[PDB]
């Protein structure tokens, strides 16, 4: 009785939103506001705020009541 | 998040017939009330609704005009609990007057936008007396507020899934060169689709990119590839068209809506209070 | 009402707490902001580690909520000297605790009060995350964060340094204090100040340098300390396992970017090896 780690598989209704590490280097960051290095500092990154956005973009897109 | 919030499980409905249903219980439960406790007095549920849109439109005006300033979130999850509020509830029993207020005070509250009452009070265009009584009113009605939203106070508005969209737009559409031209326009769609019943009826994310397709639209610019490549709805032409139909149902709401006549809505300001200083 | 007070369970900062039924009842500004923070933002999560809403209720400005009745907390667990805590132990807690902080952030919510106390066991085992009063949305560009969050023992080296915006770390740093904690069973860095939190923080761990912390001269509440060279892990957990000792580092990293996320830490090798952690039938039951 060993633990396995899985990823939790949550129905977003949507289109897929690119991971996290892969904003940089897919280009999504060149549309979002730098993060400050008192920003960076605390541990916030632009990634998180366009991340958010992205998953709330296509969160609930194709559902239907 | 909105995929599995209580806003798309428990308030985002299947037709406008539903909400009539809804709003016409609320107006026939109150006249039932009203008959058994103690006729021309009692409003009729389109007047209702004219009055509701009314208050609305002067929800927004309080909003715009607040300081310190009132974030775009906290007048969405306001005008969100005006139109949640009067689903179920009549004009005749609660006035939209203390309503709205209270709507923008839970609001306030709720999107942790740090007002304390003195300065909420003080955006009211009254005397200070008038002041006090306005914040017992909203005092004593902010309970009764989250029990008719049955305690459901997280709002997903359209504001973010539109920059997400715009976003995404600059990052993948390359065709559509400056996407931020784009942004003004469907502001406007964005307010025009808040004044109906829409928020009930679809989610955030279709809201703003119907808003931001009908933008492109009235541009001149024809974005179907976005959906159907960038958006992978060539893998799913169902998904795709039911897409499409519900953009389409979200303008066609656009366009039927009718704003309030100002001698209509003095007719009916009237017959409120009547009703309400006659109860 | 429906719920019949049944015994009275304890006092608190905000609220009062009833046993009832088997559940919990907890009892010129309006109602009190720190519950509806509590409803609006337990209403919207639904996990198997993260503290129920039931119902909610009032009368007023009084307002009462139910939840999901919990038989102790962690650091009941942790006080009693006649509970021994196996590796088992400790990392079905950390398993339990980790993926609630999963499911949490990944719903971009930061608990923001991590603590034993804070960790509910019930009956059956089953660890949830709780005391939602000081939980929040991030990810925002354009809202501000205070630094005064999270109790001082277990508050990260970024707020005490007045860092006002932040993610995850907050959390995991805790989570790691969590930890130690359940392996010495006393408070990892138990400071009587914000300064003396960051000189306890430094001399264990290390005074971190630009090197491991690229921007950390830049926050608001910065100060110079002295270069301690710390305390090497092995030294303060003699039992840890290596694959714990590489945990345990991962939670301490003075750098937030760099510090473990939720999905990482239950992605590292201390949880997939053995021993397995232990089912919530056969937890210590104080
Ligand atoms: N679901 C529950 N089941 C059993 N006991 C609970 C439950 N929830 C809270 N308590 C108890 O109530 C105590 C008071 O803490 P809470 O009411 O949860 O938070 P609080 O109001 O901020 O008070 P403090 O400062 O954390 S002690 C807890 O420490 C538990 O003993
Ligand atoms: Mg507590």
């Amino acid at each position: 009785a060993l633990y396995e780690y899985q990823p939790l598989q949550i129905e977003t209704y949507g289109p897929h939103v690119p991971e996290l590490e892969m904003l940089g280097r897919l280009g999504y960051l060149n549309h979002v506001r730098a993060a400050s290095p008192q920003d960076l500092a605390g541990g916030y990154t632009s990634s998180l705020a366009c991340h958010r956005a992205l998953q709330d973009a296509f969160s609930g897109l194709f559902w239907q009541p | 998040m909105y995929h599995n919030s209580s806003q798309k499980r428990h308030w985002t409905f299947s037709s406008e017939e539903q909400l009539a249903r809804l709003r016409a219980d609320a107006n026939r439960k109150f006249r039932c009330k009203a008959v058994a406790n103690g006729d021309p007095v009692f409003l009729e549920p389109h007047e209702e609704m004219t009055l509701c849109k009314y208050y609305e439109k002067r929800l927004l005006e309080f909003c715009s005009v607040f300081k310190p300033a009132m974030p775009r979130s906290v007048v969405g999850t306001a005008c969100m609990y005006f139109k949640r509020f009067y689903l179920n509830n009549s004009v005749m029993e609660y006035h939209p007057r203390i309503i709205m207020l209270t709507c923008a005070f839970l609001a306030c509250k709720v999107d942790e936008f740090n007002v304390s009452s003195p300065q909420f009070v003080g955006n009211l265009r009254e005397s200070p007396l008038g002041q006090e009584k306005a914040l017992e009113q909203i005092l004593e009605y902010e309970l009764l507020l989250i029990q008719q939203l049955n305690f459901h106070l997280i709002v997903h508005n359209p504001y973010r899934p539109f920059e997400g969209f715009l976003i995404d737009l600059k990052t993948r559409y390359p065709i559509l060169e400056n996407p931020e031209i784009l942004r003004k326009t469907a502001d406007d769609f964005l307010n025009r689709i808040a004044l109906t019943d829409a928020y009930l009826l679809y989610t955030p994310s279709q809201i703003a990119l119907t808003a931001i397709l009908s933008s492109a639209s009235r541009a001149g610019i024809t974005m179907e590839s976005y959906l159907s490549e960038s958006l992978m709805l060539k893998e799913n032409r169902t998904c795709l068209s039911q897409l499409l139909d519900i953009m389409k149902s979200m303008r066609n709401l656009v366009k039927k809506y009718e704003p309030p006549r100002s001698e209509e809505v003095a007719v009916l300001k009237q017959k409120l209070e009547r009703c309400h200083s006659a109860e | 009402k429906r719920y019949e007070k049944l015994d009275f369970l304890g006092e608190g900062q905000f609220a009062t707490v009833y046993k009832a039924r088997i559940v919990a009842i907890k009892k010129k500004d309006g109602i009190n902001r720190t519950a509806l923070r509590e409803i609006k933002l337990l209403q919207e999560l639904s996990h198997p580690n993260i503290i129920g809403l039931l119902d909610a209720f009032g009368h007023k400005s009084n307002i009462s909520l139910v939840f999901d009745f919990m038989e102790t907390d962690l650091e009941v667990i942790i006080k009693d000297n006649s509970l021994v805590l196996t590796p088992s132990h400790i990392k079905a807690y950390m398993l339990m605790t980790l993926q609630g902080l999963e499911y949490l952030h990944q719903h971009w919510i930061l608990h923001r009060d991590l603590k034993p106390n804070n960790l509910l066991l019930d009956e059956n085992g089953v660890l949830k995350l709780a005391d939602f009063g000081l939980a929040k949305s991030f990810g925002s560009p354009n809202r501000a964060y205070t630094h005064q969050v999270v109790t001082r023992w277990y508050r990260a080296p970024e707020l005490l340094f007045g860092a006002r915006m932040y993610g995850v770390g907050v959390d995991m740093w805790a989570v790691g204090c969590i930890l130690a904690e359940l392996l010495l069973r006393v408070p990892f860095l138990p400071g009587d100040s914000d300064l003396d939190q960051l000189t306890r923080i430094f001399e264990t761990l290390g005074t971190p340098t630009e090197e491991q912390w690229p921007d950390m001269c830049s926050l608001p509440d910065y100060v110079t300390f002295k270069s301690f060279p710390g305390i090497p892990l092995h030294h303060i957990f003699s039992a840890a396992g290596d694959d714990l000792l590489d945990l345990i580092q991962g939670l301490f990293l003075f750098n937030p970017c760099a510090r473990i996320t939720a999905t990482q830490a239950l992605k590292m090798k201390y949880f997939s090896n053995r021993p397995g952690p232990t089912p919530g039938c056969q937890l210590p039951r104080p």
